[PDB]
């Protein structure tokens, strides 16, 4: 694979206390804690850039303002494909010596700095190479380091003419160095769609590469790609989580609209996962009339439709952002019906836990049985399953994974049962809701009451909004 | 006319100029166009034996900021591919920093300059005149160090050969080696009849005999 | 109370510290206080032989921006005295970098140790295991060289000096020529008991005439 960042092992800086996350190219940083991200680019300036360094270090430029302790970032770099990388010629063009034969790989740019009491300048001492313990002098001939030949910042703060344009200077002059845009909330002046187009740009063509992305809005994230996104958690003690987002072949047709969806609920501290919008209307509903703040205390409602959590989960979990499902146990036929069915109601758990795909059951249902006694029969089957595989559910519970009974509407009906009953006025309501699931489903919702609400928010089989809303 | 012709240049380049000089023109203006028509990271080496030639070089030619080197073969041997990378390809134990005395060992058999230049920290020749054992063991660095084939295929793309006929056999294989070992573009000027330095160890047959069986060096003709 | 007579110090100090280590701490404390209420551009220099005593003494002292040295005498004077000013004072010709490799030459005369070191660039000691080349070549290069004395005068106001049981004549006489000749302070530190490096080459009867002959610095006792 062509030349990658792999990790940057930021300590005492001015609010990171020990963390070493990894990076990749491009990357993206969002979350909590603006000051914490600003505090991160600046230290790849620190890093990477000569006209923050002339500056130095200041009494605030450390943890807690303790001079005592030691600035000691270090950039690792993973070096392969020699032959073809072009960028992997700049790097080792200029570096003389210093790189050990037994790794000709791995690659550390560390940056040292200890506070002095007799002029109140703390000197940034680079010491960069290719081994931690043996590090040889640096040339450092004047104010330009022999780093400043190789990694040059493009940093862009705020105006789509600047962007548009920077492609074309770093082309026409920028070719010998490596350029590192730091672009640091390019949503400050930049319509929904203008952010749309500096996503395209940014994540799909090779224009932008090696680049260190901060944002605060969704639309910003609408393209990612084989990018790593670093989360900055809540805390005030900064804590950054990263997950190399890359989407395989088989979700690249649902690329868009995965993407879309994922790239709101990436801001979210818990993220609720969704099926249906007639689930979103009722989970909105049920929220609103219980507690209208969850989208302030952390909270979003994913719509996935179908495909597979997989990709959800791995994103979700790897970011450290709080994992809530909630499914309906769906028996989907295949080829030939009559004795075909798949279970990706419990297929998806399954595969969300790991494990193997259930085998395709067979449910003998005769062919003159249709309607509502197939629908028996069915909600038979999928509870005898259901009690089937205790164990499971029991490590879905254990693991935040909520699977209903047989469907969701089933556990609605379940949790109150005299409401459905008087706004519909059936005597099977659930058929009814099911026959027409967004019209029926909004008028449900127009007259659902509060105190309905409550027992549907309270009730174990809908425990999803209450992990959602949280303490 | 003979400008188009150099202008117009196109890999390896062989040119049989004349004496008095001339050669020093024509690879002022090679490096002066390699320079600015080049819009990369990639590097320059011109190297030659004369000192007031580099002196000269160094002074017609501006400050660039990627790093060309002007200097000599065993300087810059010595400098660049020695120097650094002896404790990587050699371990920790050998010495990095040194100076070069041809007139200390004078020995006579391979092993015991190993062990002399090993153990006693002294670096000298051959009693036989001919060869340099410099090139020998730039040969040796290169071939069981990744990391000093990686930095000389990265830093230059076409190194600049200057009074080739003073070549002998040891720096010949050097720039064979990172000619096609490397795959690194090679320019570079001799002049037949400049065979006057034979008794200081060159032997241009090696070069007469690239200008006769080697293919991929054209052969140009300057007036 | 001693802590009130460490406080106190004064001039040259000379202490009677017991085995076990215990002149650690008192070093520690001495340099911290000199550092502490010294106010002008004057630097201090602690030297021991012991590796993991100058790495601890590093790691439990700060950051200095003016240049304290820690390190072994024979790595301190090779490091500052002879490196820099070997060139201005024995002229261009002398080497200015070298390494340190006690067991290559083994000579029998003064003469020949002077021609070796010359011509080869090999630096060794005396067949006899007694008494350190290297600091009679400090004593030769400051006798000769304004420089170096100037810069010991100006850099370090005051040396300190540890396991001076283990010190034979030639640094003896080094320091004493920094303390007459330079008018620098020595805080010299010894345990008369640890007379143990006499076969490694150390002979403390020097110490121990400075202790009752001299009258300069006085002795103090620690429980």
């Amino acid at each position: 694979g062509p030349m990658k960042f792999s990790n940057i092992t930021i300590k005492n800086f001015r609010n990171f206390e020990k963390v070493n996350i990894n990076l990749d190219n491009k990357n993206v940083i969002f979350g909590m804690n603006d000051i914490g991200k600003t505090n991160f680019l600046y230290a790849l300036r620190f890093l990477l850039d000569k006209e923050i360094r002339k500056f130095g270090f200041n009494k605030s430029d450390y943890h807690k303002h303790d001079t005592s302790k030691k600035i000691e970032i270090i950039l690792t770099l993973d070096l392969s494909n020699y032959e073809k990388d072009e960028d992997t010629k700049k790097l080792i063009s200029v570096v003389k010596g210093a790189r050990t034969s037994a790794n000709a790989d791995v690659f550390y740019i560390a940056l040292e700095s200890k506070y002095d009491d007799k002029e109140l300048y703390g000197n940034i001492i680079l010491k960069w190479g290719s081994e931690l313990d043996n590090l040889i002098d640096i040339p450092g001939r004047g104010n330009i380091n022999a780093l400043d030949n190789v990694f040059k910042v493009i940093y862009i703060n705020p105006k789509m003419l600047s962007y548009s344009i920077y492609n074309y200077l770093a082309k026409k002059k920028y070719e010998d160095k490596i350029v590192i845009y730091l672009i640091e909330e390019p949503e400050i002046s930049l319509h929904r769609s203008m952010q749309i187009a500096l996503s395209k740009q940014l994540f799909e063509q090779s224009t932008y590469k090696y680049f260190f992305l901060s944002t605060h809005s969704p639309e910003l994230l609408y393209e990612m790609d084989n990018t790593r996104l670093i989360r900055v958690h809540s805390t005030e003690k900064v804590v950054c989580s990263s997950h190399m987002y890359n989407v395989e072949e088989a979700y690249g047709s649902v690329k868009k609209k995965l993407n879309k969806a994922l790239s709101s609920a990436l801001f979210a501290e818990r993220v609720l996962l969704i099926e249906g919008p007639s689930e979103k209307i009722l989970f909105e509903k049920v929220l609103d009339e219980v507690e209208p703040e969850y989208e302030l205390n952390g909270g979003f409602l994913l719509e996935v439709g179908g495909t597979y959590f997989n990709h959800y989960v791995c994103t979700l979990n790897d970011l450290g952002i709080t994992h809530i499902i909630k499914t309906d146990n769906d028996l989907k036929s295949k080829k030939g019906k009559k004795g075909v069915y798949e279970l990706l109601g419990l297929n998806r758990c399954l595969n969300l836990l790991g494990r193997e795909n259930l085998d395709e059951i067979t449910i003998d249902i005769p062919e003159d049985i249709k309607g509502k006694k197939k629908k028996e029969r069915l909600n038979e089957r999928k509870k005898e399953i259901f009690k089937q595989y205790k164990n499971e559910v029991g490590e879905f519970l254990g693991e935040r994974i909520y699977l209903s009974e047989i469907d969701l509407e089933n556990d609605l009906y379940s949790a109150i049962g005299e409401s459905m009953k008087r706004i519909f006025e059936n005597e099977d309501p659930v058929h009814y809701l099911q026959k027409s699931k967004l019209f029926n489903m909004v008028e449900l919702v127009n007259n659902l009451s509060t105190k309905d609400c409550f027992d549907v928010f309270e009730h174990e089989k809908f425990a999803c909004l209450k992990e959602l809303v949280g303490s | 006319m003979s400008r188009e012709q150099i202008i117009k240049d196109g890999g390896n380049i062989l040119v049989t100029a004349g004496a008095g000089s001339g050669k020093t023109t024509i690879l002022v203006s090679k490096i002066e166009a390699d320079l600015k028509e080049n819009k990369t990271h990639y590097s320059i080496a011109a190297v030659t034996f004369t000192n007031k030639a580099a002196k000269e070089i160094e002074g017609r030619l501006g400050y660039s900021s990627r790093g060309n080197f002007i200097g000599t073969n065993d300087g810059f041997v010595e400098s660049e591919i020695i120097r650094p990378f002896i404790k990587d390809a050699f371990g920790n134990d050998y010495p990095d920093n040194f100076t070069a005395e041809y007139f200390d060992n004078q020995f006579a058999s391979y092993d015991k300059g190993l062990q002399v230049l090993k153990y006693q920290n002294i670096l000298g020749t051959y009693s036989n005149p001919k060869k340099n054992f410099k090139f020998q063991l730039a040969l040796d660095i290169l071939k069981k160090s990744l990391v000093a084939r990686q930095y000389i295929f990265s830093k230059y793309f076409k190194i600049f050969i200057d009074e080739y006929q003073d070549s002998d056999k040891d720096m010949h294989n050097l720039f064979m080696y990172l000619k096609d070992q490397l795959k690194i573009k090679l320019f570079i000027v001799g002049d037949p009849k400049q065979s006057i330095y034979i008794w200081r160890g060159a032997e241009p047959e090696n070069f007469n005999g690239l200008i006769e069986n080697s293919t991929d060096f054209n052969k140009y003709h300057l007036t």
